């Protein structure tokens, strides 16, 4: 029965991203298909999530925007795209977004 | 997680299944839907050649039954 | 139609080798509390393709003072023989149905030692010649046991035909009456294919270099391809020999599915072992063969020559 | 013929993968490259590897053990004879002599790697 | 015979081989010689502190402690008790960092590659304790003559307790892979035997002494800081070989959890650097309101405190063995001479003797069992 | 106090001897080491998803340098050169002169980021919290010349990381 | 066709392979090498980006100079660099290999490995965090992705 529950989380992740297209978009951009709570969004398009069921280190992540200052960042993401005010939250230097 | 290793195994498993399936299917295609004849000893080869002379056509996998004896 | 059959053997073999590298890198990682390739393609399914293209558009550096003819011969012989050992395998129907299939496998396997010797001879390094003479000495030593263990099993099967091992094991696997041989056979295949803990030349990196450490680019990829094809081939041999599958002439696909599953579980046991044990010293793996395995294999060869006679269980010649 | 086709294809393909390996890429060679790897240092002598006697003994021992195996290969066929008492005696005689041969190299320090 | 050249820290072994055996082993060092002992003569005492994080770069805070004890001895001052308990706490978290590196790299050299990865997720968590007290994962520069730089942040001892409560199981998994493994015992038992009298005469220290049965540990014979207010046992070997020393290092990692368990419960309150503003800088909030505290902050960070003239050899039980500094002073703000006694320098000098009558594959096992880092051998 | 790691004598009763013979011939301890690597296969891996996840840091982290300002926009640095005197790697160069308004400010302020040992002594010595090490650790470059910062480069870092730098100082200045 | 289109797509393919299968050859020289090991440890797992843990000079594509380069060691480093098959990139890790670092003024230290070999990425720090080195490697992959080897050949 618990095994049957596993295959239901793996299905509701496809819906958690808005369907099959969104599921594939985040699979080919971030290599990860988890779904977490949305903490906020920044002026450049970055979206930040969290999931406290995950172990320390994987409990916060950012899905980078596809455009930033005129650069097509659909594939070319980079850790320096995180703005400072969110840079403190992502690196777990504070608990307050 | 550990099940993210299966997709690599599934691809590798299929690649090892194809050679055995293709050989099985190609043998039946070329021998009228039957197994290929195994002739490891001369007596088996003498019967295969005789089958080739009995079918009329030069195919040792064409079998003539009681209909051919009158 | 036969020429189509060859291409349905060679091409799927290489694809299996290319994706055995991914499976090895991910099974190793998860036993090490990490993931492995998951970026290049979904779950790293494109990682094998990236490596192959990378190696074949690199500079194929051949040393100036190297014997060019032998430098090229070694990788050709290694890969050529690797694919030749797949033609008689009954999966369940061989491409070439040999009456002496088992004996043909031994002969081609013993020829592969030349690729190791030519590679170390043609490089003019003497850092790679010592590794070659060490690898050559390890491979010839551990094929004495393979020839005797294989002979002992054929005394319950009755012939050299590989398709007959499917009939010997039509009621029961041979691993039950021959697990002493299976244990020594399994470790012998590790020592033949230079796998850990018997990998003193491929990647020892203990004040010792490999025999093909002078190769680069495409020529290196050919040594690697042959090495991994033989790994898969040796575990297919172990499945047919000791874990035989049942053959239904009307559903040959059932044999292939079950036969493939056992071959994968045996190939994943080469990755499992590499992650668990340290590597032997050179003298210690020589003492393992000459002082432990060979004395027991000779005793068990005497035992398996007289057991059929003393129980009235001699198999049929044909 | 089916066997000669299989061998020709196996070695023909392996040769194509070598020509495309030595011709497709873009080469650039000079003196420092195309030298023996060593370990980042210069060679310490213009002499080849000294001959080692112990490596020669393993090779010769394997050859003589290999030849004794050649006589053991037809045992599967030999168990079908009517002279089983004769056949079984010579089978064990050969394997025992192969053991006596090993028992000699062992007790004369032929299987040792310490100088 | 076959004179080969092995190597490319980085070592250059020039070994003479007669077959598999090793005839003479000649270590050529200096591939990582940087002139540290001459650069310290141009620095003040505070400016020379980061140089000691880079000698044995697996045991950073133990090297710092030895230098502070020497300067504190020539300064004739005493760090406060809370500083001392912090230094024992982080002196033993550092012993765990070194033994994991020393045991799993030793195993990595001889083919065992999996334990390296298990215990480097334990080093990674300990690096977060370094980062949370000093801001740097490796080269903290946190222990200074007079005490420590800053106090522990609130909520750090909880995470050291949570970590140390699971670390005994991690060792047990490591011992499952190695201790009873026949392949691992054949590589270590009766390899690199050293007699007690040879160990003493060759200048060995640490496990190289205790693997041979000598009962000597500076934490118990010449205690420093508060090592006489904590209880631990000293592992002792019997064979004197690589296997016994390997066990000695796995048992020390167990005795450090014992010591850490006590440093957490017995941590006292108070200041974390000596209340003497001519040696340790004042608090920043009094540097900005007191006239004297601005004068001393100015002088301590430009000229530095003056050490009275004298010379001292001060040694501690570093994870790799006795680590000491012979520090000469002429009365000024800069040391006149700083000889660094690196334990690996004496051990690597005994490689040739320990390798007598062994194969070439045992020389790798011998170098690992001495736990050689060429930051300190070459300085 | 001491303890013996390896001072044991195996028992020589036929029960124990047979146990060791079974171990030698049946590879029991080897097959017990396979179990430990099988269990790790079924544990969740410890890998984070970089660059979409970042390893935890702390307010005290020593990263890239930055010159700060007062809330009014005036520069905090008053060319005292304490940071230049204590830098153990001699990676700071400073020149100064009276400004047009008569204030004490710098004309040259260089940090050679390939000499710097990223030690923190410059932010300890500074009496006005002008030079700090922000939390940035992702500033690698394709040329050596790009890692030789001058005053213009350092003030841009301060004007770029002040939202985060000010917060980190707030969370740690009571420990200093 | 236009010819340019085919060359543009072939450039993408070969660039993709080269940046997706980087095999480094670590010259672990000093403390910076411990952080390089922590980039292979479970938390970061550079093997997942296609970066194998270790290789030999003949099968390596990128050299990571991580540590102080002494005068006694410089000739050894150059000979290993010359024997790497091309394309070959160099990553300089840490202050010691960048410009000499703490030992810049020493009599026995080479002031930056760039005096001996051409460098592609300079990773700052003493030592750089295992995340900084990972950021440096990913920056090198983008640099390979921008290469235009075949376009420039077509316009020769
Ligand atoms: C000229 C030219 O065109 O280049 C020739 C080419 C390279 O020579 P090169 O470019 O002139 O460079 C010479 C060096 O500069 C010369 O200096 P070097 O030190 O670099 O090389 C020395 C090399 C010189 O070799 C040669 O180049 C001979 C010309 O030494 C020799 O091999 C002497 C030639 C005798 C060959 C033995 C037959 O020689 C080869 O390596 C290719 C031929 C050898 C590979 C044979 C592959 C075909 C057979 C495979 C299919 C059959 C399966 C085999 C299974 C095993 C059964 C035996
Ligand atoms: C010296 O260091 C190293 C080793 O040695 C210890 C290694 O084994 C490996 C092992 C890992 C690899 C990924 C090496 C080779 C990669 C491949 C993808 C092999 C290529 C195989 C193929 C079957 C190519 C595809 C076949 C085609 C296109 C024919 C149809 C690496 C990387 C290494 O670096
Ligand atoms: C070309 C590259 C050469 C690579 C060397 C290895 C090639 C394999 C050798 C042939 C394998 C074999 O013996 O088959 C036995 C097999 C054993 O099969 P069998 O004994 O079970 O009998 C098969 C047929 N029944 C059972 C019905 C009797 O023989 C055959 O099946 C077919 C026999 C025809 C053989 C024709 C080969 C002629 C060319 C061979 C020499 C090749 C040149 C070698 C050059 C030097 C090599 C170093
Ligand atoms: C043992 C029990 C196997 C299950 C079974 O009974 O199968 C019955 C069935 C029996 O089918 P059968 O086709 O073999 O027929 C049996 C009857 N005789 C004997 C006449 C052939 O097997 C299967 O169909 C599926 C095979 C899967 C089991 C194979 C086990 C071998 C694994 C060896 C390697 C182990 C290492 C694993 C490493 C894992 C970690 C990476
Ligand atoms: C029998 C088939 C020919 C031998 C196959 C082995 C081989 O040629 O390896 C490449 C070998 C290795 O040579 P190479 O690697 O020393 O250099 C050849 C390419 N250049 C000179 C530009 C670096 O090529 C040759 O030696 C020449 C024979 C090649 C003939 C086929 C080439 C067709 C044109 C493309
Ligand atoms: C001799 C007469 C002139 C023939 C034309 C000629 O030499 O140039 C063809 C050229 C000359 O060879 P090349 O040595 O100048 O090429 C070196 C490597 N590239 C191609 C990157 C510049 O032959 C070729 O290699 C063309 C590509 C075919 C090889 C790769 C695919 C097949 C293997
Ligand atoms: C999906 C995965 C499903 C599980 C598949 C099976 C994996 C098996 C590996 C894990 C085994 C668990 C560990 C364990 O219990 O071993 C400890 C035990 C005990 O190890 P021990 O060394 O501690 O025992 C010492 C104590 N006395 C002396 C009392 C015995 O190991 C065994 O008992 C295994 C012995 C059987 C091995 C037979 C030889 C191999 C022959 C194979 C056929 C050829
Ligand atoms: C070995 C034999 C190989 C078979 C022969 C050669 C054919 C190989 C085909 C395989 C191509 C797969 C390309 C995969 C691209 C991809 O996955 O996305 C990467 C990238 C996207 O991923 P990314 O690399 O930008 O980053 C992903 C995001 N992160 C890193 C954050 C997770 O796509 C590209 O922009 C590059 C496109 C590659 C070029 C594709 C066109 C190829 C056309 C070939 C022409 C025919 C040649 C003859
Ligand atoms: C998902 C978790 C497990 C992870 C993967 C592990 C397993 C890896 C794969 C194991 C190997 C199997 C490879 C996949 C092949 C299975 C294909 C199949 O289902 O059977 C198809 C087969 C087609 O053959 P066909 O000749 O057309 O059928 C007779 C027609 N007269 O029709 C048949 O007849 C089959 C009987
Ligand atoms: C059967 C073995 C068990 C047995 O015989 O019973 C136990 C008995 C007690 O032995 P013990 O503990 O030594 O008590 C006497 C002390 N003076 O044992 C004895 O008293 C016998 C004392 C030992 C002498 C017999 C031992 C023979 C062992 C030879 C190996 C036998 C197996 C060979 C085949 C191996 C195949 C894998
Ligand atoms: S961090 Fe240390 S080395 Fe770097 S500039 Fe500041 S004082 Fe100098
Ligand atoms: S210590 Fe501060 S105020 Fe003085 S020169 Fe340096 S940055 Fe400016
Ligand atoms: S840059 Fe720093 S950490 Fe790296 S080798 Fe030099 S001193 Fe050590």
């Amino acid at each position: 029965m618990e095994l049957l529950q596993v295959l239901k989380r793996g299905l509701q992740q496809v819906s958690g991203h808005g369907g099959l297209r969104g599921y594939l978009r985040v699979l080919f951009r971030a290599n990860d298909v988890r779904v977490g709570t949305l903490v906020g969004e920044d002026k450049y398009g970055n979206k930040y999530y969290e999931d406290n069921k995950q172990f320390f280190g994987r409990h916060r992540w950012v899905i980078y925007t596809t455009e930033m200052n005129g650069k097509n960042t659909f594939w070319d993401v980079d850790g320096s795209m995180v703005p400072p005010e969110w840079h403190r939250w992502l690196h777990c230097m504070t608990d307050d977004p | 997680m550990w099940f993210e290793v299966l997709p690599g195994i599934a691809v590798m498993g299929v690649c090892l299944f194809i050679p055995g399936m293709a050989t099985a299917r190609i043998h039946r295609f070329s021998n009228g839907g039957k197994e290929k004849r195994v002739a490891h000893y001369p007596y088996q080869w003498y019967l295969m050649e005789r089958d080739r002379r009995v079918s009329g056509v030069n195919r040792s996998y064409v079998s003539k039954g009681l209909e051919n004896i009158d | 139609m036969f020429m189509i059959n060859i291409l349905m053997l060679i091409i799927p073999i290489l694809l299996a080798v290319a994706f055995l590298t991914l499976v090895e890198r991910k099974v190793l990682g998860y036993m090490q509390l990490r993931k492995g390739p998951n970026v290049v393609g979904p779950y790293g399914l494109l990682q094998p393709i990236a490596d192959a293209i990378k190696l074949f558009i690199k500079e194929p550096l051949r040393p100036a003072t190297s014997s060019a003819s032998m430098f090229i011969l070694a990788p050709i012989m290694a890969l050529g023989l690797a694919l030749t050992m797949w033609i008689p395998l009954p999966m369940p129907y061989p491409l070439i149905n040999m009456n002496l299939g088992v004996l043909f496998m031994l002969a081609m396997s013993s020829l592969a030692v030349y690729s190791i010797l030519w590679s170390g001879w043609a490089s003019n390094s003497k850092y790679a010649l010592i590794g070659a003479l060490r690898a050559v000495a390890q491979t010839i030593s551990y094929e004495v046991t393979l020839a005797i263990i294989l002979l002992s099993v054929l005394l319950m099967s009755g012939s050299f035909t590989l398709s007959t091992l499917i009939t010997t094991q039509e009621q029961m696997w041979l691993i039950l009456p021959a697990w002493p041989l299976a244990m020594m056979w399994f470790i012998s295949t590790l020592a033949e294919t230079n796998r850990a803990p018997f990998d003193l030349t491929e990647g020892e990196s203990e004040l010792v270099s490999g025999f093909n450490v002078e190769y680069a680019a495409g020529p290196f990829a050919l040594f690697f391809m042959a090495e991994y094809a033989n790994i898969i081939m040796m575990n297919i041999f172990t499945a047919i020999l000791f874990l035989g599958t049942s053959h239904n002439p009307h559903m040959p696909e059932l044999y292939t599915i079950n036969f493939t599953i056992k071959s994968l579980l045996l190939t994943m046991s080469f990755l499992w072992i590499r992650a668990s044990y340290p590597r032997f010293r050179y003298d210690q793996l020589m003492h393992l063969l000459w002082k432990n395995f060979l004395p027991l294999t000779l005793a068990l060869c005497m035992w398996h020559v007289s057991l059929p006679i003393l129980t009235s269980g001699i198999p049929p010649q044909t | 013929m089916n066997l000669m086709l299989a061998l020709l294809t196996n070695f023909t393909l392996a040769t194509l993968l070598v020509i495309i390996a030595f011709w497709l890429p873009q080469l650039n060679v000079y003196s420092e490259k195309t030298s023996p790897y060593e370990c980042g240092f210069d060679p310490m002598g213009s002499a080849r590897l000294p001959f080692s006697m112990k490596f020669f003994l393993v090779a010769i021992t394997f050859l003589l053990f290999d030849l004794e195996i050649a006589l053991l290969l037809p045992l599967p066929w030999a168990s079908q004879t009517a002279n089983l008492n004769t056949m079984l005696t010579m089978a064990l005689f050969l394997i025992i002599l192969l053991a006596v041969s090993l028992a000699y190299e062992w007790t004369q320090k032929g299987l040792e790697w310490t100088e | 015979n076959l004179t080969l050249n092995f190597g490319p820290g980085v070592l250059r072994l020039v070994m003479e081989l007669s077959g598999e055996m090793v005839r003479k082993c000649d270590p050529h060092i200096g591939l990582l010689h940087r002139g540290t002992e001459k650069l310290i003569e141009y620095k003040t005492y505070l400016q020379a502190l980061p140089y000691f994080d880079r000698l044995d770069y697996v045991s950073m805070m133990c090297n710092e402690q030895a230098y502070s004890l020497a300067v504190e001895k020539l300064l004739n001052i005493r760090p406060p008790p809370r500083a001392q308990w912090i230094r024992v706490l982080f002196g033993e978290i550092t012993r765990l960092l070194n033994h994991i590196m020393a045991v799993t790299t030793h195993a990595l050299d001889i083919g065992a590659m999996t334990p390296f990865f298990w215990m480097f997720e334990e080093r990674e968590k300990m690096f977060e304790f370094y980062e949370r007290v000093s801001g740097a994962r490796m080269h903290a520069a946190y222990v200074r003559p007079g005490g420590v730089h800053q106090d522990l942040p609130l909520g750090l001892m909880d995470d050291i307790y949570e970590f140390s409560k699971n670390f005994s199981l991690r060792i047990d998994e490591l011992e499952e892979m190695l201790t009873n493994n026949r392949i691992w015992r054949n590589r270590t038992v009766d390899i690199g035997i050293v007699t007690a009298e040879d160990a003493l005469n060759y200048g060995f220290s640490g496990v190289m002494l205790r693997g041979s049965g000598i009962q000597w540990d500076l934490r118990k014979t010449q205690p420093y800081d508060v090592y006489d207010q904590v209880e631990f046992d000293v592992p002792i070997g019997s064979r004197g070989d690589c296997y016994d020393r390997y066990l000695c290092r796995v048992e020390e990692m167990r005795q450090s959890i014992r010591i850490i368990s006590q440093c957490l419960n017995k941590m006292p309150p108070g200041e974390i650097k000596v209340d003497d503003a001519k040696v340790s800088p004042p608090k920043r909030a009094e540097m900005k309101t007191s006239m004297e505290s601005l004068i001393h902050h100015f002088k301590l960070y430009t000229e530095g405190y003056q050490v009275p003239p004298g010379a001292t050899y001060t040694a501690i039980e570093a994870p790799k063995g006795e680590f000491g500094v012979y520090l000469v002073s002429d009365g000024s703000s800069r040391p006149y001479r700083c000889k660094i006694k690196a334990p690996g320098f004496a051990h690597l000098a005994g490689l040739d003797k320990m390798s007598k009558g062994h194969m070439l594959a045992d020389v790798v096992a011998i170098i690992g069992t001495q736990d050689i880092v060429f930051g300190e051998v070459d300085r | 106090t001491y303890k013996y790691v390896n001072l044991r004598e195996p028992s020589m009763d036929m029960k124990s001897v047979t146990d060791r013979a079974a171990q030698t011939l049946l590879w029991t301890e080897l097959i017990r080491g396979l179990g430990m690597t099988l269990s790790y296969l079924f544990r969740e891996p410890a890998t984070i998803n970089y660059p979409f996840e970042k390893g935890p840091l702390s307010p005290r982290f020593r990263g890239e340098h930055a010159l700060r300002r007062y809330p009014s926009g005036e520069e905090r640095c008053i060319a005292c050169k304490l940071c230049e005197a204590v830098c153990p790697a001699q990676a700071i160069t400073i020149e100064a002169e009276p400004r047009a308004d008569g204030s004490r400010r710098t004309t040259r302020y260089d940090i050679d980021m390939t000499k710097c040992i990223y030690c923190g002594f410059c932010q300890e010595a500074c009496p006005v919290d002008a030079i700090v090490e922000g939390p940035n650790f992702e500033f690698s470059t394709e040329t050596h010349e790009e890692l030789l910062y001058n005053k213009e480069k350092l003030l841009n870092n301060g004007d770029k990381w002040e939202a985060e730098i000010a917060a980190n100082i707030q969370a740690d200045y009571l420990y200093r | 066709s236009r010819g340019e289109y085919v060359v543009a797509k072939l450039d993408d393919l070969i660039n993709w392979a080269r940046r997706s299968s980087l095999w480094p050859m670590t010259f672990g020289l000093a403390c910076c090498a411990v952080e390089m090991m922590h980039m292979a440890a479970p938390r970061y797992d550079m093997d997942r980006f296609g970066v194998v843990f270790r290789a030999s000079p003949r099968q390596s594509d990128v050299m990571i100079v991580a540590g102080t380069l002494t005068n006694k060691m410089a000739p050894a480093l150059r000979k290993v660099y010359d024997q790497m098959p091309e394309p070959r990139y160099v990553v300089s890790m840490g202050s010691c290999a960048n410009g000499g670092g703490y030992y810049h003024y020493s009599y026995s230290v080479v002031r930056g490995c760039d005096r001996i070999v051409p460098v592609d990425i300079y990773v700052p720090g003493c030592p750089p965090t295992a995340e900084a080195l990972l950021y440096g490697i990913l920056q090198l992959q983008k640099k390979i992705k921008r290469e235009k080897r075949l376009r420039i050949w077509y316009r020769r």
